[PDB]
């Protein structure tokens, strides 16, 4: 039911689909699925405006991971933990989120483009 | 601004801070300058602007805490001015994921 | 040299087959089996550097058409033909012979051609590229042992990897064109930066050479941290020959950086650069 909620595009109604799932595995399954397919179409606000509760470190858990597994530059997932721990007030967070992407960014990158980057993160926290 | 032409005043903005413009008690109001700025509930700027932007703001911020004293602040604004420093970036910061929210939105 | 210069063959290209079919070494298919069988005859040979200058070339020319070749192919041949190359030293013959006559700077294609054959030496014997360096380690240990029993290296010493140092080293401090070839051996995946490298992708994310050089600069990066002492020298020709030049320059000084830093491989002089 969630997976047909996805092929025609309700994403309010997959969101309550996956709500309904008992079993927290499936649910983080689901949960991957979800964010790479929201990803994948540019569907942005949906991650954001999505209200979880108690699946919030579920969420967090994946995007670190797969912050750790994307490229820096074809993958925006640390400014989307980001602007989750703003959604959630999270002001600490966010700082941590930023600074340590500008980590990343000094390890992995040289350019200009990063130097503009590593500025930006941590001055942002 | 009175006629709503908000990219030209960020423009205009813009160019006079990275002018550096009007002296210690006039970079005040260069701070003030802002805040319609924060009020805009729907944004046409790009992420790079956001970027310049803010970047020049907390630059601004330093260079005015520097300003006061080469290590400390004296002036009696500062400190209830330094508390709206804080709630406009909160409002910045908020408004920060709305724009970046919409312009990757913007790509699909 | 330029006749056998065949060079796209490293890796699949796309102008690759009708190169092949507008080369003479292909058109004639008797071409390759008669040079073959004529080198792996017996003919006068009144120098041996020429000798195993002509064998090398031969068996790189057959390694790089065995690749893509099936009745043409011949890969017999070739490591009896590189062993006689190598024991001959013609590292030092054409160190020595052609480099040094100033008769060799006339052209550029001279430099190019050399360039080339310096680049496709070691992507066609990687194997040999292992043995070799395994090799001087164990003469480095020999040496080690035989100085620390205060006698001399036993048996007789094979420096092969040695003269390539010390002949590469010497080949790019000699050049009035300025062709920057070592640059290649610089790839922009190193990061470095300057008021002239913003239409590099330094400034901008990502950039990968074509393999072949990659391969080759890649090892250059990791003989940055792993180094007998016996080669520490000729290593150092390496350094100087790549020292000329001011963006080469650049780009060695943040290979030495990589080399600098609080470390444990560039503090010993076996298994590191001192």
């Amino acid at each position: 039911i969630f997976k047909h909620h996805l092929d025609m595009g309700h994403n309010s109604q997959a969101y309550d689909a996956l709500t309904q799932i008992p079993d927290t595995s499936r649910q983080l399954d689901c949960l991957r699925q979800l964010v790479v397919v929201l990803c994948e179409r540019s569907q942005l606000q949906d991650l954001v405006e999505f209200p979880y509760v108690n699946l919030h470190n579920e969420v967090v858990g994946i995007i670190e991971s797969r912050a750790r597994a994307v490229d820096l530059m074809t993958h925006n997932y640390y400014e989307l933990l980001y602007a989750f721990h703003i959604y959630r007030h999270n002001y600490r967070k966010a700082g941590t989120v930023m600074f340590e992407y500008g980590m990343r960014l000094g390890r992995e990158v040289r350019t200009l483009r990063g130097l503009q980057k590593q500025v930006n993160s941590y001055l942002a926290c | 601004y009175s006629q709503e032409q908000f990219s030209e005043a960020a423009s205009l903005l813009l160019s006079l801070m990275t002018a550096r413009i009007a002296p210690c008690s006039f970079w005040l109001t260069l701070l003030l300058d802002a805040l319609p700025l924060l009020e805009q509930k729907q944004v046409i700027f790009s992420a790079e602007q956001t970027y310049e932007l803010m970047r020049c703001l907390e630059d601004r911020m330093a260079a005015k805490l520097e300003s006061t004293s080469p290590d400390e602040i004296q002036k009696q604004d500062s400190s209830i001015d330094n508390t709206k420093v804080e709630m406009l970036r909160l409002a910045l910061a908020r408004n920060l994921a709305r724009a970046i929210v919409t312009e990757g939105a913007l790509q699909e | 040299l330029y006749c056998l210069d065949v060079g796209f063959l490293e890796q699949g290209t796309d102008d690759r087959e009708e190169l092949m079919k507008q080369a003479s070494m292909f058109m004639d298919r008797q071409y390759i089996a008669a040079i073959h069988n004529r080198l792996q005859n017996t003919q006068p040979w009144k120098s041996p550097g020429m000798q195993a200058t002509v064998r090398l070339a031969w068996a790189l020319a057959l390694r790089g058409i065995s690749q893509f070749s099936e009745v043409l192919e011949f890969s017999e041949a070739d490591e009896p033909m590189a062993e006689i190359a190598i024991g001959g030293n013609v590292f030092l013959f054409l160190t020595e012979a052609v480099v040094g006559s100033e008769s060799f700077c006339t052209d550029e294609f001279f430099i190019r051609r050399i360039h080339k054959l310096v680049t496709d030496f070691p992507t066609l014997m990687p194997m040999k590229v292992k043995q070799l360096r395994n090799r001087a380690e164990e003469d480095a240990r020999l040496i080690q042992m035989s100085m620390q029993m205060g006698n001399e290296p036993p048996a007789s010493l094979r420096r092969d990897l040695e003269h390539l140092l010390l002949l590469i080293g010497e080949l790019y401090r000699k050049d009035p064109f300025h062709l920057e070839l070592a640059l290649e051996y610089w790839c922009p995946t190193e990061p470095l930066q300057s008021t002239s490298l913003m239409g590099s992708f330094l400034g901008v994310a990502h950039q990968r050479p074509p393999q072949r050089q990659v391969l080759l600069s890649k090892f250059v990066r990791q003989m940055s941290d792993l180094l007998p002492a016996t080669l520490y020298l000729p290593y150092l020709k390496m350094l100087r020959g790549l020292a000329s030049g001011p963006q080469c320059a650049h780009y060695c000084f943040s290979l030495l950086k990589a080399n600098g830093g609080s470390s444990a491989e560039n503090l010993q002089a076996a298994g590191g650069s001192p």
